[PDB]
């Protein structure tokens, strides 16, 4: 029973972050765990993921607090510099999230994802 | 009422007791209505442990005026009929309806 | 004389109003610091001296 | 066939006979199913036949933890070891209406004889019981109902969460508020000690500004006519011969008596408040070392302290964002990003070791050189 | 507006319990059970009584609130009166459920499930401070394994995130739920079926109540503070249903 | 108390002649009768927040 439970494994991995850098090019993702914070207690979040390689782990475990308590889905990622290529950005994001939009033409994979996501927890 | 078929239970124990010359009909009336007060205070509504535990000081008190008329005036101890065992009985029977409306109080157990 | 006084009369009883919020406030806080160990009996005494 | 019911309450475990039987195929009438809610007409239907009490808490919370689990336990089969008669193979195997059919297969194990059961009828019979509650009791019990089950309660969460008690933030926040509010009093109660001293030695507070050392010399001079011991004034404060020499030069003076031997308590009993903030600074500083070692390191204990006491609590700092851990005062261009750079390694800290089981010192320590490195950038 | 000094008067509301605070923008407010402490961030009046005595209010922030929203939308009678005991399906944390507990007060009291571990922590770390809630760590799927604890609510209320919403408030509140007594309930549409859409989704959970013999009375949407949501009052009839 | 001590005599007024206090609000229309219970309160602003609502 360890402190990042819902670890993704890999095929769920890749279309997670695939989605991630569709929504990056669609200008609809906030990189960061203070911004996923931020926009996560504003309201705005379809889905966030963390990575769970992170040197502290707890400085990106504070967002589970946050976000089943705001009923929204969140996912382990096992690489932060993996989530980094997938966001497009130099340094290793190690928490993304979505924000929500219904005028993005990512609408149809978010809502697959996070459907597969909701079953995996 | 359930008072007045109490009461109407206990007839036939004055009626071999003044059939039997040991108790005449004024002072069975007398018992009889001070039974009748003490039964209704029984069924009351709210009614209390001190009210069970002083009716069945009546009850026993009178068993032991009823075995002393009995062996001063037949002269016999026991009288083989209904008059023997009627007091016993509901004293029986009043200690397991005291039992069964109050079962918290271990004196009264 | 200066035995039969009333300058620190008056400063006695400032000192008694100070010193009696004081105590009342240190009656809050120790209050709810053991309540925090123990919460059901600040509401069954209320006489702070006795808690 | 329903003719024993098991209620389990959160003061012990009862057992009802059931005396007569309730309408099955009507079940839904409103006709009877308002006799359920009177109360003129479930004692006609439910009497108490045992009621054993679990007594010890902890007792009471395993007892709990097991049938929340589905699982029969010491008291409960200890019950129905005595309640239950053995009704023999001739007639038939006595019936039991209990409340779950996860707990159901748990007491057919150990008992052969019983045979559990839950319909509906099961259900809203305990629903009635448990609706009228303590009036079926009759008095066989010490202590009402919902205090018990609010202790049970809190019991068997914390006990589901496994919550760490070892992690308290409450005493520092207490800790805090009442140190800077114990400061203030005794300061205030300090200066109402040189305001009353004043009348018999006002040459004092030029001499000792000092309010313990003033309050510690004037519990050792009692009235003006020391005037040779010098050798005792270095040791309760070069000085001591002006103040020597001031209790004898100066009287502006009354001589009165019992107001300085009531000065004199005052004072020894400021001198008691003062030795418990010096002891209570230590020790709330050597808590925010046990409790947050990582924003101790990193910020200062007492400046910690005082920055979860503004957030709240300390999983409250945590849950705010890295930006929102603007506080003033705390946390002292050039002199504006390097508080920025602080303010969001401090929510760092505070999310590690909030978050931890039990935290280390080694991220504040490396937190500690991170910053440093980005003031010497400066 | 309504910054941090201004004066406020606090008028009472129809739903004994809560207050409206008129200031020059009105407020929805409840009278805090434990003072000095607010518990998710909210704003707090603070008003004087005379031995002076102080005594505080919370404000309630309906875009974090489920109920608040359906309040200001105006419902035509709750079940939580300031005496009642009330079961709270889905207390998320303390952020609607100290809510609750204040506009129940003193006497009454709110029994507040969770499934979840986290939230469970903190809600038990916010229940040690007022008294008058009972938190329990448990699934709101299984009625019968927290049936130890809690006996005879007087009113329900239902902010789950499951499909089986419907299943989840029968069966706790035929377990717990008083005849005659209130359930009310809070449907995400989004959350629940994603397909078909808002009203749909709605006729077909309030079709299940009332095949689960909770008769409906009141359907609101709350559709400037959320979206999509709906609350649904109801009562327990079980007896005279028609 | 009965002789309303003229403050909230004023502001009471205030309050209900809200509706012309600042030509950017327009406030609902409603008769707003005085409710002879009520007090006056001072809204404590959250720690947490500064520079926009203090």
């Amino acid at each position: 029973n360890p402190k990042a439970f819902p670890l993704a494994d890999a095929a769920l991995t890749q279309q997670i972050l695939d989605v991630v850098q569709q929504a990056a090019n669609l200008r609809q993702l906030k990189k960061g765990a203070n911004e996923a914070t931020k926009t996560l207690n504003r309201g705005i979040s379809e889905f966030i993921i963390m990575a769970a390689d992170c040197e502290p782990i707890e400085i990106l475990l504070h967002l589970p607090l946050l976000c089943e308590d705001k009923n929204v889905p969140y996912v382990f990622v096992p690489s932060r510099v993996a989530l980094g290529r997938a966001c497009g950005v130099s340094r290793p994001v190690i928490a993304a999230s979505i924000t929500t939009n219904d005028a993005s033409a990512i609408k149809t994979q978010i809502y697959a994802v996070k459907d597969k996501i909701e079953t995996l927890l | 009422s359930k008072t007045r078929y109490y009461l109407e239970q206990c007839i036939p124990e004055m009626d071999d007791l003044v059939e039997k010359g040991l108790f005449t009909k004024n002072e069975v009336s007398l018992i009889m209505k001070k039974r009748t007060d003490f039964e209704h205070r029984l069924n009351s509504r709210g009614s209390s442990i001190n009210d069970y535990i002083k009716y069945i000081n009546y009850e026993s008190n009178v068993n032991k005026l009823r075995a002393k008329r009995c062996k001063r005036i037949l002269q016999v101890k026991k009288t083989n009929s209904l008059s023997d065992w009627s007091i016993q009985q509901r004293i029986g029977f009043i200690y397991q309806r005291g039992t069964n409306k109050f079962p918290q109080d271990l004196k009264f157990w | 004389s200066a035995d039969k006084v009333d300058v620190m009369i008056i400063q006695a009883i400032a000192l008694l109003d100070d010193l009696d919020k004081e105590l009342n406030t240190y009656a809050m806080r120790c209050k709810e610091w053991y309540g925090w160990h123990f919460p059901e009996l600040a509401k069954i005494v209320t006489d702070s001296v006795a808690y | 066939p329903i003719e024993y019911l098991l209620f389990e309450e959160p003061t012990g475990y009862a057992v009802f006979k059931v005396k007569l039987q309730q309408d099955d195929i009507g079940s839904r009438l409103k006709e009877v199913q308002e006799q359920i809610n009177d109360f003129g007409a479930f004692t006609k239907l439910i009497e108490l036949v045992s009621f054993a009490p679990f007594k010890g808490a902890a007792e009471a919370l395993e007892n709990a933890n097991d049938i929340s689990e589905g699982l029969v336990s010491e008291s409960l089969k200890a019950i129905l070891d005595l309640n239950l008669p053995k009704a023999s193979s001739k007639k038939k195997n006595i019936t039991l209406a209990i409340s779950d059919k996860n707990l159901g297969p748990s007491i057919k194990e150990e008992f052969p004889y019983v045979d559990c059961i839950s319909n509906e009828l099961a259900q809203d019979l305990i629903r009635g019981v448990r609706l009228h509650g303590e009036k079926l009791f009759k008095g066989l019990q010490s202590g009402d109902l919902e205090r018990a089950q609010l202790g049970l309660g809190h019991a068997y969460s914390r006990a589901k969460v496994k919550f760490s008690v070892q992690k308290n933030d409450n005493h520092i926040i207490q800790a805090i508020a009442l140190l800077d509010q114990l400061d203030k009093d005794i300061n205030t109660f300090a200066m109402r000690v040189k305001e009353w001293y004043g009348w018999h030695f006002p040459e004092l507070a030029k001499l000792v500004p000092d309010n313990y050392t003033f309050a510690k010399l004037v519990l050792f001079i009692k009235d003006k006519a020391s005037l040779n011991d010098d050798s005792l004034h270095d040791l309760a404060a070069g000085i001591a011969q002006r103040v020597i020499d001031n209790a004898r030069i100066s009287m502006g003076q009354d001589i009165s008596e019992t107001d300085m031997e009531n000065v004199c308590v005052f004072a020894q009993r400021v001198a008691s408040l003062a030795d418990y903030r010096r002891q209570l600074y230590d020790y709330l500083c050597e808590k925010m070392h046990t409790v947050a070692p990582n924003l101790s390191e990193l910020i200062g204990e007492v400046i910690g302290a005082r920055l979860i006491s503004h957030a709240g609590s300390l999983t409250n700092l945590s849950k705010q964002a890295a930006s929102t851990v603007q506080i003033l005062g705390a946390e002292k261009k050039n002199k504006g990003r390097i508080s920025r750079y602080l303010a969001n390694k401090c929510s760092m800290a505070s999310r590690i070791d909030n978050y931890s089981e039990e935290p280390s010192n080694v991220f504040g320590s490396v937190l500690k050189k991170q910053v440093e490195q980005r003031l010497e950038f400066y | 507006g309504a910054r941090g000094g201004a004066k406020v008067v606090i008028e009472p509301h129809r739903h004994a319990g809560v207050y409206i605070a008129r200031g020059k923008e009105d407020l929805l407010v409840t009278k805090n059970m434990a003072p000095g402490e607010s518990v998710y961030g909210e704003k707090r009046i603070s008003v004087e009584e005379p031995p002076p005595t102080k005594v505080e209010y919370r404000v309630w922030n309906p875009f974090r609130s489920k109920l608040a929203a359906g309040i200001m939308g105006g419902l035509d009678e709750l079940f939580i009166a300031p005496g009642k005991k009330v079961l709270y399906l889905g207390a998320a944390s303390g952020t609607s459920v100290s809510h609750v507990s204040d506009v129940v007060g003193p006497e009454g009291v709110v029994y507040a499930v969770e499934f979840s571990h986290r939230p469970g922590r903190e809600l038990i770390s916010m229940a040690k401070k007022r008294p008058n809630i009972i938190p329990i760590i448990e699934d709101a799927r299984h009625p019968q394994k927290y049936r130890m604890l809690i006996g005879m609510v007087d009113c329900v209320f239902a902010d789950v995130a499951q499909p089986d919403q419907a299943r989840i408030i029968a069966l706790n509140s035929h377990m717990f739920l008083k005849d005659q007594g209130g359930v009310v309930i809070s449907i995400k549409a989004n959350c629940i079926d994603s397909t078909v859409d808002a009203e749909t989704v709605f006729a077909r959970e309030v079709q299940k109540l009332r095949e689960e013999r909770i008769k409906p009375l009141e359907q609101l949407t709350l559709e400037p503070y959320e979206r999509d949501h709906c609350i649904v009052v109801g009562r327990y009839m079980r007896s005279g249903l028609k | 108390d009965d002789n309303m001590r003229r403050e909230v005599q004023r502001d009471l007024l205030l309050i209900k002649h809200r509706a012309a206090l600042d030509p950017k609000r327009h406030y609902k229309k409603q008769r707003w009768e005085v409710p002879e219970r009520f007090a006056i309160g001072t809204i404590i602003e959250d720690k947490s927040e500064f520079y926009s609502s203090r």
